[PDB]
C-alpha cells in the first residue's frame, strides 16, 4: 500500500489544465498585481494535499473485504522498520515527532478522544456515552475553534521564519576561515535580541555541518555563551547544585546609575593591533581561575 | 467582535506621511480636516476640467 | 579543496559512499571523546588568497 | 550605522508608500549587514599597513596602524631632557598628527563603501521609480480628501520631470545586452583583433573577463544582466504575511509607514534649516496660519 | 595557515600557563617529521611565569637527549599553551627547549626556522590535514599503512568506497538529516514549567492523572454538575474542565490557542 | 519592567482565549465584569 | 572633593551645577578637568 | 619564522643549571642545610608576594598604575600658588527661599555645640533636645527621634523634613542617600538642626520601615562582623536591600555592606528599607 | 559533572525512605519506577573525572 | 590575619625613588608581557564579568519525558488501598 | 567505556591506543554479533592517527573474523550469507526452493528509485535518450548450498 | 543668528525637567524621544 | 465573586519575600518572611501553594495560642500580608537603581561602544543620510501608450484585468476572461 | 561560603504541582510593543 501510494509518483496523475488556466496561471506567477486570487495553488502543494489524504483515507481491517491491510499486518511493518533502524535513521524519525506529535500532544483534549481513535479506525468502551459527550461539547463552539488540524497555525515573530533559516546565511563564507567569523559579524544580520541571535547562530553552524556531511564544534555553544557558560559555573560553585542558574538565585545587589563608567570609558579609550585581537573568543579570561572554569569540560584540554 | 473590528479598520484605514500643514496626521497639537472643513471644500469646488 | 573536503565526509560516515549501503551506526573514536575537536568543520582555505 | 539606515529606512517606507510592497525585515537587516562586513574587510586589510605621523622636525616619531593604534615610537635625546608634561604633548601631538594621515586614508575608504551600497541599492530605488505608475506632486501643493490641490504661483516653475521613455520600453537590461553586443563587435573586429593582442587588451581580458575564470578561482564565472526588481510587479512580503496571519501584516505595515513619516520629518527638518540660514525663515513660529486653520 | 613550496606555514603564539608571557612566530612549517615540536633554549626563560599554582614556573622540568632536530643536549618543558591562527582550541604543548650548540636554527637571517610537529597537529583540526587527501599526508613517514603515490579514490576505494556523496537513491541525502530546528522565542513560544516535589530540579514536570484517589470524587462532581465551581483536590490533576489539559511543555504563551 | 506588556495576541477574541484555557469561563456569574474574559488559567476553589 | 561641582540627580535626570561664586564662575584646570569628567560620567549614564 | 617579542634570536649564551651542570659542590651539612632553609622561605616569600597582588583592592591598583605614570626622575619641590585654591567651597544655597541659612565655614569659630547653640536662624523655629520626664521613661538619643522623625514624614508625605543634627545622624542621611532611600541632604551648619528631602515613588515612600537599633542611650549594641553577614545572606542569595548603618571605631558611619567588605564590627545605630 | 547526592531514590535504604521494609531485588521495583537493573561495579566503567 | 590582629606598626630623595621607572620609557630586561595581561594589571582592560551574562538558553530540547507510572496512576481504585499504597511512591 | 577509560586515565592508560586494545574490541564486536558497530569501527580506526603513523594495524586476524561476522548477520536491503531459507515461506514467496530477494529486480527498482527521486527535487526528469539500456549483465543471482 | 534653538522664560525650570522625568516611565528611544521632545516644545520653543 | 473581585498576583521573579513583612489584619499580626523551604499552618501553607511561592515562611499571631483565632482570620492575615509585599524591582526602581539581575541587557551596547574603533566608527564624507525632494516626477502615460509597451520585456497584453494600472481594466482581455467577471457577478 | 544548596531548598507538598520561571516572568516576554513600535 506504502509503495502504491506514497512512494510511487509516477503513477499519480494530475487533472490536466486547460489552455486559459496555464495561461492566467503563468502570468499570475511571473507577475504579481494585487487584488487578485489568493489561491493560485502550487502543483507541488496540491500533490502534498493528496498524499496527505491518501493517509487520511486509509482505513484497516479485513482486506478480503474493502480496505488494503490487516491493522496486525501495519504494526508487523511497523515492528520490522523500527527495529530496522540506523542512527541516524531513528534521529530523523524522532525529529519528525518532535515536530508533529510533540505539539499535539500537549494541545489534546478529551473532547477529541473520539477523533483521536478515528485515526486507526478502533471501536472504544463507550463509544456512544462519549458521542453524546463530545456532541454537547463541541456543540459549544465553531467546528474550526475544535479541530486538531489547525491548533498549531500560528506563531510569534513572523519576521524570521525557521524555513527560511534553513539554509545557513554566508555559510560560503565562514566555512572556509571560520575563525575570521565571530558571531558579531553575522549577528548584524538578525534584528532580534542578543540571547536569540545567539542561539540562532549555533542552530545555523549545526545545520550547515549536517548539510555538508562533517561533524560539528560542539564547542561552539559554549563559545558564543561563554559570559553565561562562566556565569553557570560559578553558580553552581556557590550555590551547591547540578543545573542552569535562573533569575530568582541571583544576586539581590543595587548598582548605582553610573555604575558602569569605569568599564564605559575602559571600552571606549581601548585599541587593537588586528581585528582578531578585538574579537578573539578567550578575551573573556584573565586568571589562571577563568581557564580553569571555562576548560573543565574537556579533560583534554 | 465589534471590538477588533474597529481595532482592523481604524490600523488599516490610517493616513501616514506629512500632510499640508507640514505635520503626521496624528501629531498632538496641530490638527487637520477640523469638522470636515475639507470635505465642504471639495463639495463646493468639485473635480472637473 | 573537494578532495580534502571528499577525505573528510568519507572518515565521517563510509555508507553515505556506497552504492548498497550497510548499516551505520556509531561506534567509539580513537582521539578521545572530544575528539570533535580535531576534526570538525569543512576544509579551511589558505588565509594569504 | 547611521547614514547607512537613514538611507534604508528611506527605501523601505519609500517602497511601502509609492507600491503596496513591504520589504522583508530579513532583507533590511541584511542589506545593513552587507554595509558593515564591507566595513570590516577594508579594516583586515588596513591593519596589514602602517601611518607615520612625526612631530618637531623630525625628532618624534609616531609609528601607528590608521585604526589608531601605536606601534613604535622614536625619540630624539634631545626631546628626553624637556619636562615629562611637555614630553607627553610631544608624542601625543605627533600621534594626533599619524591619525589625521590615517583618517583622511580612511575616509576615502569609506567613500568607496558608500559608492559601493549604493550600486547595491539601485536596482530597489531604481525599481520603485522606474514604473509607468510611479509620480509625485510637489511638495507646496495643498492635500484634500479627493487629490491634491494645484499650486497656484509662476505657472512656468512648475516642471514635470520624466524618467521613462514614453514609447516602447528600454530596460537598464537591453542596455547591458548592448553593451556586449559592442565588446563583441569590437573583438572580432581586425583592429580589434590586433588590439586584443596588447597590453591594454589583456588588461581587459583579465578585469573583465569571467568567462575564462578557471574553475575554483574566487569571483562570478558569468556576465550577470543587471537586477531587475519592478516594485509594483513584484510581490514581496504582504502576501505572505497575508496568508499567514494578519497581525504580522498589520505590524509590519505600520513599521513601514512609521519610518515613511520619520523620514519626510527628518527631511522637514533639514529643509526648515536651510531656510533659516539663508534668512528666508525666521526663529520662532511667525505664521501660525499656517498651522493652526486646517 | 598558507601554502608555498609545497608545504604548510602557520601563524602562532606561544604562551605560558597563566598567560601572563607570549611569543608571536609568524612563519612555521608544520612538519609531521617531530614527535615532538621544538624551541630555542632561550625562550625557557622569557616564558616562565611563576604563579601560584606553579610556584617555578613550570610543572615538567627535565633533561632528554633530543638528537632527533640534529647525554642530555636538551630541556623538555611543560606546560606552555600554543595558539594557532586557524583553530579555536588551545593546543598544549612539553616542548624541546635547545640550546645553540645541540641544534642552531639562524637559518636565513633574521629567520629562526621554527616548526611544529606531531605534538601540536593531534590536537588541531590540523588532524585532519593528515588523513589521505589532506595537505599533509605526502609528508606522513613511509609506513606499510600509509600508501605514497596512490590517487585519492583509489585509495577510498580500496577503504570501500563506491560512488559519490548519497548518489544512491537508497541513502538518505545528507541535507535532510535535520529539517526543522527548534527555536522558542521564534515560533510557539516558551513551555508552562511547573512541578511536583521539593523543586524545579528535585521533582518530576507531571501532575498526578485522574486514576489517583483523592481525585475521583472531585472529577465526579465537575462531570456532573459542570457549569458550578467545584471544591476539592481535583484541580492538581492533570485532567480538568477546560480544553486546554495540565501536562508538560503547554506553550501558554502561543497566539493559538 | 514594572509594568510588562503580557500576553497580546488578538488572533482569538479574549471569550475564546478565555474559553479555551480556563475552566473560569463554565461559570460566567461568579466573575466580576473587569475579570470577566481576561482570565487564562485553571482555578481552585477551598471552602474555608 | 574641593565641593567646586555639585549634582542633583531625579530617577531619570542630571543636574550638574557649577559653584564658584567668589572668581564668578571661572574654571580652574583642576576644576575643568574634573567637570570633563562629570559631565561625560553623568552623560554616559544608563538612565539618564 | 620570523619571531615577535622574543628580543636578540637564541637570547645570549645561557644554559640551564641541570643541563649545563657543573660538578656538584660538596657542601657541610651546614651548607646543604641553610641553602634548603633560605630557598624554602624564599619561595614562602614569593607566594606572600604573589597572594598580596591577588588580594588588593582596584582603588590601590589604580593609584598605583597612576603614580607610577606621572613618576619623574627628580623629586620636584611643590610650586607656590596663589593666596588659596584649596579653601573647601562653600555649598550653595539660595538665601531668599531658605530652610536655613547656609553658614559660612570661615564662621567656625562662632558656631556651638549640639547642646548650646549659637544664636542663629532666628526666623525659623528651633527644634528642642528631647529628655526624658521621669525614671522609667526611655532615655531618648538623637538616632531615635531622627529615625521617627523621617518616619512620621513620610506618613504624612511631606517633602522635607527638619531633623537633629549630630555626627552619626548626618553620617545616616549621607548612608542612605548612597543607597537612594532619600532624595536629598543638607547641613547647613546649623548647630540644632539640618534637613533632608525625601523621596516618593508610585504613590507611596521609599522608605518601608525605618527603626532605630536602641530604645535608650543607656543600652549600646555591638555588630560582630559575622552578624552583619548574616544579614546579607538570604538562605543563600546576597541581599543588599535592607540597609543597617552602624558606628566604627574609627568614627565612621557605614552601611553593614562596606563593614564587612573591611570585616570591621561596629555600634549598631538603625536599619532601614 | 554532577556529584552523587545522598538521600535520594536509589541511595536511601528501605526504613529511612519508606517506614517499610521494602525487598531490594534487582528486577522491576515499581516504587522506584525502574524497569530492570545490571548492577555493574560503581565507578569501573565511568571516566575517572567524572 | 584581619582587624582584630596585633597592629604591624609604621627634603631630599629616598631609595625607593631610584627603582622606581617611567613607563614611558623601556625598562630593564624586555620581558615579552603578553598585551592583554598588562592592560589587565594596570585596570585598564575592559571587563567581562559574571554581571554581563544573560540567561543560559536551552539550545537542543531534550526528548520528550513520558508519564512515568506511579503508584497513584492505576486503573483500578483498588490497587491504590489503605493497606497497600502509602503513597505514589 | 573501556575504550574511552584507556586513554583517560592518568594512573593505568596509555598514551596512544596498543594494538592489544584495538583487535580486543572488535573481537567484543564480533562475539555481540554488533554488525553497525563492527563496520564504523574498522573505518575509524583506518581513519585514525595511530594507523597512519603505523602503531596500530588491520592484521589478517581481524580482517578475516571481521568478514565472518560481516557473513554471518542480517543485512539492511540484502540477504546475506548465512541466511537460512525457509521451506514454508512459500505461503506467501510462491517458492519453496530460491531465496526471497531477485537481485535483479532490486537494481531496477533502484533505477526506478532514482527517476523518482531526481522528480521529488526538481520537479521534473530528463528523458532518457533511445540508445540508453540497463546493463544487467553483471548481476548473477542467489545460489543455495 | 541661529546659535541655538531653545529658550525660557519659567522659574526654576531646573526643578520642573527634574520632576517632569521623574514621572517618565521607559528607557526605549521612541519614548526618549517622545518626552523629551515634548518638554522641549512645550516650554524652551516659543510657540505661544 | 467577592474572591475574584479581590484578587491579587504575586512576582514570582523571587519566589518568597526578600524581606520580612510585619503587617496585621485586624487584631491578627502576621509575619512573612523568607525561609529555606515553606513552612506555615497547614491552611496559610496551601494559601501560599495557591501562590506558587517555594521559599516563603509564615506565622500568625506569636504563639499559635493567641487571640484572636478564627478560620477567617487564618485566611486574612495571610492574604493580607502578601498584599503588602513589595517586589525586588519595584524596591530597584524605587531607590532609583539598577538591579545587579537586568544589567546583562546593557552589555551589546558595552560591547560595540569596544568595538567602534576603526572603520565602524567612520561615516561617509560629505553624506548625511537627509536626501530632500528637489524635482517632481511622474512617468504615468496614457492607456493605449501602455498597452504594448511592456511587450518586449513580458508578454503582451501585460496589464490586463489590473484594475489599479489601468484606467480601462478590460482592455487587451480575451472574451472568455471578460465573461468570467460577469460570470462571478452574476 | 552558603552552605545551604539551591540544589535542595523547598518543601514537598505531595500532589500540589507550583510553577516557576525558567528566566524571568513571562508577562514580560514578548516585547513586541516597542519592536513593532505600537506605542502612543
Ligand atoms: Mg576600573
Ligand atoms: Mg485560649
Amino acid at each position: 500500500w506504502y509503495l502504491q501510494n506514497i512512494l510511487s509518483l509516477e503513477l499519480l496523475k494530475l487533472k490536466s489544465k486547460t489552455n486559459a488556466e496555464k495561461i492566467a496561471t503563468y502570468r499570475s506567477y511571473m507577475r504579481s498585481l494585487a487584488s487578485g486570487k489568493d489561491n493560485t495553488m502550487s502543483d507541488d502543494d496540491v500533490i502534498r494535499n493528496i498524499i496527505k489524504e491518501r493517509w487520511k483515507t486509509l482505513e484497516f481491517g479485513d482486506r478480503n473485504a474493502g480496505y488494503p491491510c490487516t491493522f496486525g499486518d501495519y504494526i508487523q511493518f511497523l515492528n520490522e522498520w523500527f527495529k530496522s533502524l540506523d542512527e541516524e535513521g531513528m534521529q530523523r524519525l524522532r525529529e519528525h515527532f518532535d515536530r508533529r506529535i510533540r505539539p499535539l500532544l500537549a494541545v489534546m483534549s478529551p473532547v477529541d478522544i473520539l477523533w483521536l481513535e478515528a485515526l486507526t479506525q478502533n471501536s472504544p468502551h463507550n463509544k456512544e456515552q462519549l458521542q453524546r459527550k463530545i456532541a454537547f461539547q463541541t456543540s459549544l463552539g465553531t467546528p474550526e475553534f475544535f479541530d486538531m488540524s489547525k491548533r498549531l497555525r500560528y506563531e510569534i515573530n513572523e519576521d524570521y521564519k525557521v524555513r527560511d533559516e534553513l539554509g545557513p546565511e554566508l555559510f560560503a563564507l565562514w566555512s572556509k576561515a571560520p575563525e575570521r567569523w565571530p558571531p558579531e559579524r553575522l549577528s548584524k544580520m538578525y534584528g532580534l535580541d542578543f540571547t536569540l541571535v545567539r542561539k540562532i547562530l549555533v542552530w545555523h553552524h549545526f545545520k550547515a555541518c549536517y548539510d555538508a556531511c562533517v561533524e560539528p564544534d560542539w564547542s561552539l555553544p559554549k563559545r558564543l555563551f561563554a559570559l553565561e557558560w562562566i556565569r553557570d559555573v560559578r553558580a553552581r560553585k556557590h550555590g551547591l547544585f547540578y543545573g542552569k542558574m535562573r533569575f530568582a538565585e541571583q544576586k539581590i545587589t543595587f548598582y548605582s546609575d553610573r555604575f558602569l563608567f569605569r568599564d564605559l570609558v575602559n571600552r571606549r579609550e581601548a585599541s587593537y593591533a588586528n581585528v582578531w585581537e578585538m574579537d578573539d573568543p578567550y578575551r573573556f579570561l584573565q586568571t589562571e581561575q577563568d581557564y580553569e572554569d571555562y576548560w573543565g569540560d574537556n579533560y583534554d584540554v | 467582535m465589534g471590538e477588533r473590528m474597529r481595532a482592523i479598520i481604524e490600523d488599516y484605514s490610517k493616513g501616514f506621511g506629512l500632510g499640508p500643514h507640514g505635520h503626521s496626521p496624528t501629531h498632538d497639537t496641530i490638527h487637520y480636516n477640523t469638522l470636515n472643513a475639507e470635505g465642504e471644500r471639495v463639495r463646493d469646488l468639485g473635480y472637473t476640467d | 579543496y573537494k578532495d580534502r573536503l571528499l577525505s573528510k565526509q568519507f572518515f565521517q560516515n563510509p555508507q553515505a559512499f556506497e552504492v548498497v549501503p550497510d548499516r551505520h551506526e556509531r561506534s567509539v573514536q580513537f582521539g578521545g571523546k572530544w575528539e570533535y575537536q580535531r576534526t570538525h568543520g569543512l576544509p579551511t582555505v589558505d588565509r594569504n588568497e | 550605522m547611521e547614514v547607512y539606515r537613514r538611507i534604508t529606512e528611506r527605501v523601505r517606507g519609500a517602497l511601502w508608500a509609492h507600491h503596496g510592497r513591504l520589504m522583508s525585515e530579513r532583507q533590511f537587516h541584511r542589506i545593513l549587514a552587507f554595509v558593515y562586513n564591507n566595513k570590516y574587510e577594508y579594516q583586515i586589510r588596513f591593519d596589514r599597513m602602517e601611518v607615520v605621523g612625526r612631530e618637531w622636525g623630525g625628532r618624534v616619531e609616531v609609528v601607528t596602524t590608521p585604526a589608531g593604534f601605536l606601534k613604535r615610537v622614536r625619540v630624539n635625546p634631545c626631546v628626553e631632557d624637556l619636562t615629562l608634561y611637555q614630553q607627553q604633548q610631544l608624542i601625543l601631538s605627533a600621534y594626533a598628527n599619524a591619525c589625521a594621515d590615517g583618517r583622511k586614508l580612511m575616509e576615502q575608504a569609506e567613500m568607496n563603501i558608500y559608492k559601493q551600497f549604493l550600486k547595491d541599492l539601485k536596482p530597489i530605488v531604481m525599481g520603485i521609480r522606474d514604473n509607468p505608475e510611479f509620480y509625485t506632486v510637489s511638495e507646496n501643493s495643498i492635500e484634500t480628501i479627493g487629490g491634491v490641490l494645484q499650486t497656484g504661483d509662476s505657472n512656468n516653475l512648475c516642471h514635470t520631470h520624466r524618467t521613462i521613455p514614453a514609447a516602447k520600453a528600454r530596460q537598464p537590461a537591453d542596455e547591458v545586452r548592448a553593451r556586449q553586443e559592442w565588446e563583441q563587435k569590437w573583438i572580432n573586429s581586425p583592429r580589434g583583433q590586433s588590439w586584443a593582442l596588447t597590453l591594454r587588451g589583456k588588461t581587459y581580458f583579465a578585469l573583465h573577463g569571467p568567462q575564462y575564470r578557471p574553475r575554483g578561482a574566487p569571483g562570478a564565472k558569468k556576465e550577470t544582466l543587471p537586477l531587475d526588481i519592478p516594485a509594483p510587479y513584484t510581490a514581496m512580503d504582504e502576501k505572505r504575511l497575508l496568508k499567514k496571519n494578519w497581525m504580522a501584516y498589520l505590524d509590519n505595515k505600520h513599521v513601514a509607514e512609521v519610518m515613511w513619516t520619520r523620514v519626510k520629518i527628518a527631511d522637514r527638518e533639514k529643509r526648515q534649516r536651510l531656510l533659516q540660514e539663508t534668512g528666508r525663515a525666521w526663529h520662532r513660529p511667525i505664521n501660525e496660519e499656517a498651522i493652526n486653520r486646517w | 595557515f598558507r601554502m608555498s613550496g609545497g608545504d604548510m606555514f602557520v601563524e602562532y603564539k606561544v604562551l605560558s600557563r597563566d598567560h601572563r608571557r607570549s611569543i608571536r612566530v609568524e612563519d612555521a612549517i608544520v612538519d609531521p617529521t617531530f614527535k615532538r615540536t621544538v624551541l630555542p633554549l632561550g625562550w625557557l626563560e622569557l616564558l616562565r611565569s611563576p604563579s601560584l599554582r606553579l610556584p617555578t614556573g613550570y610543572f615538567v622540568e627535565e633533561t632528554v637527549h633530543v638528537s632527533l632536530p640534529n647525554e642530555a643536549n636538551a630541556i623538555i618543558a611543560g606546560p606552555v599553551v600554543l595558539y594557532i591562527t586557524g583553530q579555536s582550541v588551545p593546543v598544549v604543548l612539553n616542548p624541546y627547549f635547545v640550546p645553540e650548540g645541540t641544534w642552531d636554527m639562524r637559518t636565513r637571517d633574521g629567520e629562526l626556522d621554527l616548526r611544529l610537529g606531531m605534538d601540536a597537529i593531534e590536537q588541531c583540526t590540523l588532524f585532519s590535514e593528515l588523513r589521505p587527501g589532506g595537505l599533509l599526508y605526502g609528508k606522513l613517514p613511509e609506513n606499510p599503512n600509509v600508501r605514497r603515490n596512490e590517487s585519492l579514490r583509489a585509495t577510498l576505494g580500496r577503504y570501500g568506497m563506491k560512488c559519490d556523496l548519497a548518489e544512491s537513491p537508497l541513502v538518505p541525502r545528507p541535507w535532510t538529516r535535520m529539517r526543522y530546528m527548534f527555536i522558542d522565542e521564534l515560533q510557539r513560544g516558551p513551555k508552562l514549567t511547573e512541578f511536583v516535589g521539593h523543586n524545579p530540579r528535585n521533582g518530576t514536570p507531571w501532575r498526578f492523572s485522574q486514576n489517583t484517589k483523592y481525585f475521583r470524587i472531585g472529577i465526579w462532581r465537575d462531570t456532573i454538575r459542570r457549569n458550578d465551581m467545584n471544591e476539592g483536590l481535583h484541580a492538581h490533576s492533570s485532567w480538568q474542565k477546560s480544553p486546554q489539559q495540565s501536562v508538560p511543555e503547554v506553550r501558554f504563551l502561543a497566539p493559538y490557542p | 519592567d514594572l509594568y510588562p506588556e503580557g500576553f497580546q495576541w488578538k488572533h482569538k477574541l479574549n471569550t475564546e482565549y478565555n474559553q479555551w484555557r480556563s475552566n473560569t469561563w463554565l461559570t460566567p456569574d461568579l466573575i466580576p465584569k473587569e475579570h470577566r474574559g481576561r482570565f487564562l488559567c485553571n482555578f481552585q476553589l477551598n471552602i474555608v | 572633593a574641593n565641593r567646586t561641582i555639585t549634582g542633583n540627580d531625579g530617577r531619570f535626570s542630571k543636574t550638574i551645577m557649577i559653584n564658584e561664586p567668589q572668581c564668578n564662575q571661572a574654571l580652574s584646570a583642576k576644576t575643568a578637568s574634573e567637570l570633563s569628567k562629570e559631565i561625560d560620567k553623568a552623560t554616559n549614564a544608563v538612565y539618564s | 619564522a620570523k619571531v615577535y617579542g622574543a628580543v636578540p634570536p637564541l637570547g645570549a649564551a645561557q644554559g640551564h643549571r641541570l643541563l649545563h651542570g657543573k660538578r656538584e659542590r660538596e657542601g657541610s651539612l651546614f651548607a646543604v642545610a641553610n641553602d634548603v632553609k633560605r630557598d624554602e622561605r624564599l619561595l614562602r616569600q614569593q607566594l606572600n608576594a604573589l597572594l598580596e597582588e591577588e588580594r588588593m583592592p582596584m582603588q590601590a591598583r589604580l593609584q598605583r598604575n597612576e603614580a607610577v605614570s606621572s613618576h619623574e626622575a627628580v623629586p620636584q619641590t611643590p610650586l607656590v600658588d596663589l593666596p588659596g585654591v584649596e579653601r573647601r567651597r562653600d555649598l550653595p544655597a539660595d538665601p531668599i527661599t531658605r530652610l536655613f541659612f547656609q553658614h559660612k565655614g570661615d564662621h567656625a569659630l562662632y558656631y556651638g555645640t549640639y547642646d548650646k547653640p549659637s544664636v542663629q536662624d532666628d526666623d525659623r523655629v528651633q527644634i528642642e533636645k528631647r529628655v526624658p520626664r521621669r525614671r522609667e521613661e526611655n532615655l531618648y538619643t538623637p538616632i531615635y527621634d531622627f529615625c521617627h522623625r523621617i518616619r512620621e514624614a513620610t506618613e504624612q508625605r511631606k517633602r522635607f523634613v527638619v531633623v537633629p543634627s549630630t555626627i552619626e545622624t548626618r553620617g545616616c542621611a549621607r548612608v542612605m542617600h548612597d543607597h537612594g532611600l532619600v532624595a536629598g541632604f543638607r547641613d547647613f551648619h546649623n548647630d540644632r538642626a539640618f534637613a533632608v528631602e525625601l523621596k516618593y515613588f508610585q504613590g507611596d515612600s521609599t522608605i518601608n520601615v525605618i527603626e532605630p537599633c536602641s530604645y535608650d542611650g543607656r543600652t549600646e549594641f555591638e555588630w560582630s562582623p559575622k552578624m552583619m553577614r548574616r544579614l546579607l545572606n538570604t538562605h543563600g542569595i546576597h541581599n543588599r536591600l535592607v540597609v543597617y548603618i552602624c558606628r566604627t571605631a574609627d568614627n565612621r558611619i557605614i552601611d553593614h555592606i562596606h563593614a564587612v567588605k573591611e570585616n570591621i564590627g561596629g555600634r549598631g545605630l538603625m536599619m532601614v528599607h | 559533572w554532577a556529584p552523587q547526592m545522598e538521600w535520594g531514590i536509589e541511595n536511601t535504604p528501605s526504613q529511612e525512605q519508606y517506614q517499610e521494609h521494602v525487598p531490594d531485588t534487582t528486577d522491576a521495583d515499581f516504587r522506584k519506577q525502574r524497569r530492570i537493573q545490571s548492577r555493574p561495579v560503581k565507578w569501573f566503567y565511568e571516566s575517572h573525572y567524572t | 590575619g584581619g582587624p582584630g590582629s596585633p597592629v604591624r606598626g609604621p627634603r631630599g630623595y629616598t631609595a625607593e625613588w631610584r627603582d622606581l621607572r617611567n613607563p614611558m620609557r623601556p625598562p630593564e630586561f624586555p620581558t615579552p608581557w603578553e598585551r592583554k595581561y598588562r592592560q589587565y594589571a594596570r585596570g585598564q582592560h575592559p571587563s567581562y564579568d559574571m554581571v554581563y551574562a544573560g540567561p543560559m538558553p536551552e539550545i537542543f530540547p531534550m526528548r520528550r519525558d513520558f508519564r512515568k507510572p506511579t503508584r497513584w496512576d492505576f486503573h483500578d481504585i483498588e490497587k491504590q488501598g489503605k493497606y497497600r499504597t502509602s503513597g505514589p511512591y | 567505556a573501556l575504550w574511552y577509560r584507556a586513554t583517560e586515565d592518568p594512573y593505568f592508560g596509555t598514551p596512544q591506543h596498543t594494538q592489544r586494545q584495538a583487535e580486543a574490541l572488535l573481537k567484543v564486536y564480533v562475539q555481540a554479533k554488533q554488525r553497525g558497530k563492527a563496520i564504523d569501527f574498522m573505518n575509524k580506526l583506518r581513519g585514525s592517527v595511530e594507523y597512519l603513523t603505523g602503531d596500530i594495524t588491520i592484521t589478517t586476524v581481524m580482517q578475516e573474523s571481521y568478514d565472518a561476522l560481516l557473513d554471518t548477520t542480517p543485512h539492511p536491503h540484502l540477504l546475506t550469507n548465512g541466511f537460512t531459507l525457509e521451506s514454508d515461506a512459500a505461503k506467501y514467496t510462491g517458492e519453496v526452493n530460491k531465496a526471497p530477494l531477485s537481485p535483479l529486480q532490486f537494481r531496477i527498482d533502484m533505477e526506478m528509485n532514482k527517476y523518482r527521486r531526481q522528480q521529488k527535487e526538481e520537479g521534473v526528469v530528463r528523458v532518457p535518450p533511445a540508445l540508453w539500456r540497463l546493463d544487467t549483465s553483471a548481476i548473477v543471482p542467489y545460489k543455495v548450498d | 543668528l541661529g546659535w541655538t534653538d531653545l529658550f525660557t522664560t519659567i522659574p526654576d525650570m531646573t526643578y520642573h525637567i527634574k520632576e517632569w522625568f521623574d514621572t517618565t516611565e521607559h528607557m526605549h528611544n521612541d519614548a526618549v524621544a517622545w518626552q523629551l521632545g515634548h518638554l522641549l516644545e512645550t516650554c524652551f520653543k516659543m510657540k505661544e | 465573586r467577592e474572591a475574584f473581585s479581590n484578587i491579587i498576583a504575586v512576582d514570582l521573579e523571587q519566589e518568597g519575600p526578600m524581606y520580612p513583612v510585619r503587617v496585621n489584619a485586624d487584631g491578627v499580626r502576621v509575619l512573612l518572611y523568607p525561609a529555606r523551604r515553606i513552612v506555615a499552618n497547614f491552611r496559610v501553607a496551601d494559601i501560599l501553594c495557591a501562590f506558587g511561592f517555594q521559599h516563603a515562611g509564615c506565622r500568625i499571631n506569636l504563639k499559635a495560642t493567641n487571640n484572636p483565632k478564627s478560620p477567617t482570620h487564618t485566611v486574612e492575615g495571610v492574604f493580607e500580608a502578601v498584599k503588602a509585599l513589595r517586589s525586588v524591582s519595584e524596591i530597584a526602581a524605587s531607590r532609583g537603581k539598577v538591579p545587579h539581575s537586568l544589567i546583562y541587557n546593557i552589555y551589546p551596547y558595552l560591547e560595540e561602544i569596544r568595538r567602534r574603533k576603526g572603520m565602524m566608527a567612520m561615516h561617509p564624507p560629505g553624506k548625511d543620510g537627509l536626501l530632500m525632494p528637489d524635482r517632481v516626477v511622474d512617468n504615468r502615460l496614457p492607456d493605449h501608450l501602455k498597452r504594448g509597451y511592456y511587450d518586449d520585456v513580458y508578454w503582451k497584453d501585460f496589464f490586463a484585468g489590473s484594475d489599479e494600472h489601468l484606467n480601462e481594466p478590460r482592455m487587451g482581455l480575451r472574451g472568455d476572461e471578460m465573461r468570467r467577471r460577469l460570470e462571478e457577478a452574476q | 561560603k552558603n552552605l545551604n544548596s539551591w540544589y535542595t531548598k523547598g518543601t514537598m507538598r505531595g500532589g500540589v504541582p507550583r510553577i516557576y520561571y525558567a528566566w524571568m516572568r513571562p508577562g514580560s516576554f514578548t516585547r513586541r510593543r516597542f519592536e513593532k513600535m505600537r506605542n502612543p
